[PDB]
Parts: C-alpha cells; sequence; structure tokens
C-alpha cells in the first residue's frame, strides 16, 4: 500500500500471492520491473483509442497554454472504458476496478470526451487512490 | 544537390516494416504505437511532411495526424528525410524537445 | 499476442496459476554455463604475437 | 460467391467474410 | 473411428 | 488426376507443388538411356583428362 | 433500421480496401471478375 | 615486405567482427532444453531426428487434447500447436469443434471462425465436422438473418464437396450398396 495503486493492483494480479514462493530478492525486482514494463506498453496501445484527434487536439492545446517548453510534448489520454478492459484482461477483480473508475472521476486531470472520460497515461502510474 | 534528389526519392517511398528487426530485451511497437505516444510530427506521415516543407508558421508542430485528400486520417510511413528535421529544427518547442533547448 | 485474436476471450483466467511457467522457466544469464577448467586453458582463435 | 473466394486465396480472409456476408445479405432480399 | 487410426492402422502387420 | 495431385492423406489439404502435371515428357531427357560405345568412350576420356588442366587463366 | 448496417458494412468494406496499403490488390481483384472500366487503363498508357 | 605483419599489431587495422577466444566455444556446448514446448520433445541427436515430423505431432497433440475436458484448457494447448508449426488434423478440428459447440457460453460466429482458421492450415472437413457445424446452426436463432444464411450457403458448399469427394473415393471399389446409405446420409 506503499506504492501507486493501480501498479500495486497490477502486480497483485500478474504475479499473484505466490510471487513470494521465490526467495530471491533480486528475482522478484526483475518479476515486478518487467510485469510493469509489460503494463505500460500495453497502456501505450491504448492512448487515442476511442478519441478523436480533434478533440485530442483541443484539450493538448488547452493544457498546454503558452509555454514554448511544452509544446513538443504529446499528452496520452486513455478512454476509461479502454482501461478498465484491459484491466479485466489482466485479471483485476471488477470490485477493484470499479474503485478505480470511480477514483480517477475525482482526479483533477480528468478529461471529459464523447460522454465518456478520460486520462493522461502518467496518472495511471502515478495515482494513490483514497483521495 | 545529392542530397536534395535523395531528399524527394525518400519521401515518396513506402518504409519496410519486414526489414525492421528487433535487438535484444527490446519491445516491439507499431509505427502507430509510437506516433500516439512521441506525436506524430516525429514520424511523419506525408501529409505533414509536405505542410511542414510548403509553410511557414511555428505555433504549429503536429502533434495528431493531418486529414488527407480522401477526407482520412493520413496514416502512412514513408522514409525519413534531412530537409524535413531541419525544417523542425527551427521551432523553439520541437529544439526543447529533443534537448537542445540551450540553443 | 500482437493482435487479440478472436479466441483469447476464452483463454481461462489466471486464477489458482500459482505453477505460472513464464517465471519459472526463466533464468538468470550467470545460470546458463560455467566456467570449466577447459576454458581456463583455451588456446586462443588468433595467433599470438609471443607467449 | 465469386468474390469472397478471390479474396480469401489473395490473403484477405476478414474482408471476404464481410464481403460473402454481405452477398448472402443480398440475396436475402432479393429471393424475398 | 479416428483419422488417425484409419491412416497408420490400417495396413496388413503382425 | 497424375499421382502427385491427388489427396493422399486422410487427415490434411496440401498444395499442390507446382511441378504436378507440368514437366514434360522427352526420352531425350530423361529417364537416362545410352548407346554402349559412347559410355566407355565418356569414361575412358574422363579418366585420361584429369591432370590436362589449365590452372592459371584470366 | 436493418438496411442501415448493410449500407454501414458495404462503405467499411469500401473504405478498407481502398486504403493506402490496399489500393492495389483490390484494383487487381477488381478487374479479374466483372468489371473493366478502361477510364484507368487509358490515364495510365497515357503516361507509359 | 615485414616479417610481422602489421594486421598483427597495428590498431588501425583492428578487426571488430574477431571475437575473444573463450566466448564462441563456451557458446557452443551450450545445449539449450529439450522441452521447448508442451507434448514432445525437440531432437538432439540424428537417432532422435528420425523419430520427429511435424505431421506426427499431430496425433500426440491430438491425444492432449481429447485429454482436456473443458475448452478453456483447450485452448492453449491449439495455440502452442498453432505456433510451433505442425500440421493440423481431421481429428484436431472434431475434438476442437464439438468441445466449442458444447461449452455454454459460445458466441456461434466463434465457432465457424474457428472451422475457417483449421481449414486455412489445411485440415479436411469430413462428415463430422460439417455435421457439427449444421448443429451449431440450428442452435442459433440469435444472430442476423443474412449471417445464417452466409453460413448456410457455406455449409451447402461443404455437404455437396464431401459428397463428390467420398463417390470418387467409394466408385472404383463397385461398393455400390455404401455408397448409396451415404448418399441417402449426405
Amino acid at each position: 500500500c506503499d506504492e501507486p495503486f493501480i501498479l500495486h493492483l497490477v502486480k497483485r494480479a500478474k504475479l499473484g500471492e505466490c510471487v513470494t514462493n521465490f526467495t530471491d530478492t533480486a528475482y522478484i525486482a526483475h518479476l515486478e520491473s518487467s510485469v510493469i514494463n509489460e503494463f505500460h506498453l500495453a497502456l501505450t496501445k491504448l492512448v487515442g483509442k476511442g478519441i478523436s484527434p480533434t478533440l485530442l487536439a483541443q484539450k493538448t492545446g488547452q493544457l498546454h497554454r503558452g509555454s514554448v517548453r511544452v509544446g513538443g510534448n504529446v499528452v496520452p489520454f486513455v478512454k476509461s472504458r479502454e482501461l478498465s478492459r484491459l484491466l479485466e484482461r489482466m485479471g483485476l477483480t471488477s470490485e477493484s476496478i470499479a474503485v478505480i473508475t470511480r477514483g480517477l472521476a475525482n482526479c483533477p486531470e480528468q478529461e471529459s470526451v464523447g460522454d465518456d472520460f478520460a486520462v493522461p497515461v502518467s496518472l495511471i502510474l502515478s495515482w494513490d487512490g483514497p483521495g | 544537390t545529392r542530397r536534395h534528389r535523395l531528399d524527394e526519392i525518400c519521401e515518396r517511398t513506402p518504409f519496410d516494416e519486414r526489414e525492421m528487426r528487433v535487438n535484444d530485451d527490446e519491445m516491439r511497437v507499431s509505427v502507430e504505437t509510437l506516433r500516439s505516444w512521441f506525436g506524430v510530427y516525429m514520424l511523419p506521415s506525408p501529409t505533414v511532411v509536405n505542410a511542414v516543407l510548403g509553410g511557414s508558421a511555428s505555433v504549429n508542430l503536429h502533434l495528431y495526424h493531418l486529414a488527407d485528400e480522401m477526407g482520412t486520417a493520413d496514416t502512412r510511413e514513408h522514409v525519413l528525410s534531412s530537409r524535413y528535421l531541419n525544417r523542425l529544427l527551427l521551432l523553439e518547442s520541437y529544439q526543447n524537445r529533443v534537448g537542445r533547448g540551450f540553443m | 499476442s500482437n493482435t487479440e485474436h478472436f479466441l483469447d476471450k476464452y483463454e481461462p483466467k489466471r486464477n489458482a496459476d500459482t505453477v505460472a511457467d513464464k517465471y519459472r522457466t526463466t533464468k538468470q544469464i550467470t545460470e546458463i554455463d560455467k566456467w570449466t577448467r577447459y576454458d581456463s586453458a583455451r588456446a586462443d582463435n588468433y595467433r599470438p604475437l609471443s607467449i | 460467391n465469386a468474390f469472397s473466394n478471390m479474396l480469401r486465396e489473395n490473403g484477405l480472409h476478414d474482408t471476404a467474410r464481410e464481403v460473402a456476408l454481405c452477398e448472402a445479405m443480398n440475396r436475402n432480399k432479393e429471393l424475398a | 473411428t479416428t483419422a488417425e487410426h484409419k491412416q497408420q492402422d490400417q495396413f496388413y502387420s503382425p | 488426376l497424375s499421382p502427385l495431385e491427388v489427396q493422399r492423406d486422410v487427415g490434411r489439404l496440401e498444395p499442390i507443388p507446382s511441378y504436378a502435371g507440368k514437366i514434360n515428357a522427352d526420352r531425350s531427357v530423361f529417364p537416362f538411356q545410352w548407346k554402349t560405345e559412347d559410355w566407355y568412350e565418356y569414361e575412358v576420356a574422363k579418366v585420361r583428362n584429369r591432370r590436362f588442366v589449365f590452372e592459371n587463366t584470366e | 433500421e436493418r438496411a442501415a448496417s448493410r449500407k454501414q458494412r458495404i462503405e467499411n468494406i469500401a473504405q478498407e480496401l481502398s486504403s493506402f496499403e490496399r489500393v492495389d490488390l483490390s484494383c487487381d481483384l477488381l478487374r479479374k471478375l466483372g468489371v473493366d472500366m478502361t477510364e484507368l487503363d487509358t490515364a495510365a498508357a497515357a503516361t507509359r | 615486405s615485414a616479417n610481422i605483419p602489421r594486421s598483427v599489431w597495428d590498431p588501425a587495422q583492428h578487426n571488430p567482427n574477431w571475437s575473444d577466444s573463450y566466448g564462441h566455444d563456451i557458446t557452443n556446448r551450450r545445449a539449450w532444453p529439450a522441452r521447448k514446448w508442451t507434448v514432445g520433445l525437440e531432437p538432439c541427436t540424428p537417432r532422435e531426428w528420425l523419430q520427429f515430423s511435424h505431421r506426427n505431432l499431430a496425433y500426440a497433440y491430438n491425444g492432449a487434447l481429447r485429454a482436456c475436458h473443458s475448452l478453456p484448457s483447450m485452448l492453449l494447448l491449439y495455440k502452442e500447436m498453432k505456433q510451433r508449426g505442425v500440421k493440423v488434423d481431421v481429428d484436431t478440428m472434431n475434438v476442437l469443434l464439438t468441445r466449442a459447440a458444447r461449452h455454454e457460453h459460445i458466441q456461434v460466429d466463434d465457432v465457424f471462425l474457428l472451422f475457417d482458421e483449421l481449414v486455412a492450415l489445411g485440415a479436411r472437413p469430413d462428415l463430422a465436422a460439417a455435421e457439427t457445424l449444421h448443429t451449431v446452426l440450428s442452435h442459433s436463432a440469435s444472430m442476423p438473418e443474412e449471417w445464417r444464411e452466409a453460413r448456410r450457403l457455406q455449409l451447402v458448399e461443404l455437404y455437396n464437396n464431401l459428397a463428390m469427394e467420398e463417390v470418387e473415393r467409394l466408385a472404383p471399389h463397385r461398393a455400390d450398396r455404401l455408397l448409396k446409405e451415404q448418399m441417402k446420409r449426405f
């Protein structure tokens, strides 16, 4: 419960509780990091899936403002339905998936798109989850 | 002159994904994923290249795709070209992105 | 999985997968070979200048 | 069956399937 | 019967 | 069907090999059939000539 | 209402076979059954 | 020239593709694990190669398939045998399609997709397979009409190809009664 929320739950799902069958510290550490990179990548394959480029252009234009420094960065939005669906493939519980949806819709970085809400991938990696 | 011709010929040739191979441990990633993560200006579609080379403005660094003559999002990866990347080196935003901000 | 196959839907949930095989089969590169005495003594694939 | 048969052999299975679907679709409201 | 049986077992043998 | 185009696996359907009915039959080509005189002459010539080789050639 | 998905499927197949990748294969496949239109061949044999 | 050639001692002439002595010979004596897959062993010795085939691997995998009582556990094995190229059978098709049609929650759509894909890999459809497909086409009233007619068209095609193929099989043997029965069933 020390970590980012969703990463914690994904490790719990993919490594199971049997990750500590292994007594090797370094091995478990590598298991964790590889599971996380898998997740991160899938998450990337999901950026801008259900969103139109016009909507994205709009919201990114608003979030960059007048700063030249950030002008080249792209805000990687993921639709919430797609997020939940991914977390279902990965074997998270729907009890927890619902917590995740419900708690992300309370986040400042949320942006409502096409009568569904989406979020930055950075958030999905950094978010704690009680509020 | 030579480089110029080579540039024109690069821009009109499709990139060949068969040739692409993965070095140890690397992840296989499609062009689409790369584009939507790093922005389209980085792996430009011919419509985007054409725009950048034919135009003027800074405020446009093209993040998302562009419309095409058939009215669809142009997804094409042609081979990258010297002059296109120079035109990007002109924008402040891009300078910052690639770590040359000091310029 | 690159393209998701249509059979993926029915792919069994990972409940009670404690046996999970990718994690059982994966080795540290350190484990793959041993340094034997044949290696301590190995001759050179080039011709040496002076030994 | 003239279309889907060609597309299956030329490597395109999904489009072939949808097109066959579309031909049967036609034949339905043509006969009825 | 299994197509395997009729591929390999349908010959005269000891 | 020529014997190569026949499907002999009860459980599979295999692509018909590209040479199946195509290669035509000339006794000039095959099967190899030949005069004995010529065979003798050939064999002997081939032994006698082992050393007639110009190694160094342009 | 069930003739709207006819329309939609036909348009989806049409815009899928006309994608930049597949235009060539679609044109060759187009010649080989019912369709002869010299509207292409003439414009090309003009450039040859 | 020089008694010891520059190539030996001069770093300008260093050959970057040369590797050190120890590495190649360590890499060489490596024997990788022979059980790379479920169901089989990868041949190691020429003797072992004489026991081996993709077309026979079919047999072993078919057995391992008839073993699994649930479709989900079967799907995995099938994915394997698809991926490591294994010649696939009438029988792989029979044991798959049956346990896909009994499995309660299957979308009929995928049963047919699966059949199609098995055939793309060159499995020869036969009476059992076609008939199972037929039974699946009955139990689905819930699909769009054009789908049902598309698949009915394909099924009729299939039954006819079967009947022809089977006449050709039985005719040279002067089988008449048996042939007549098979036709009765078609």
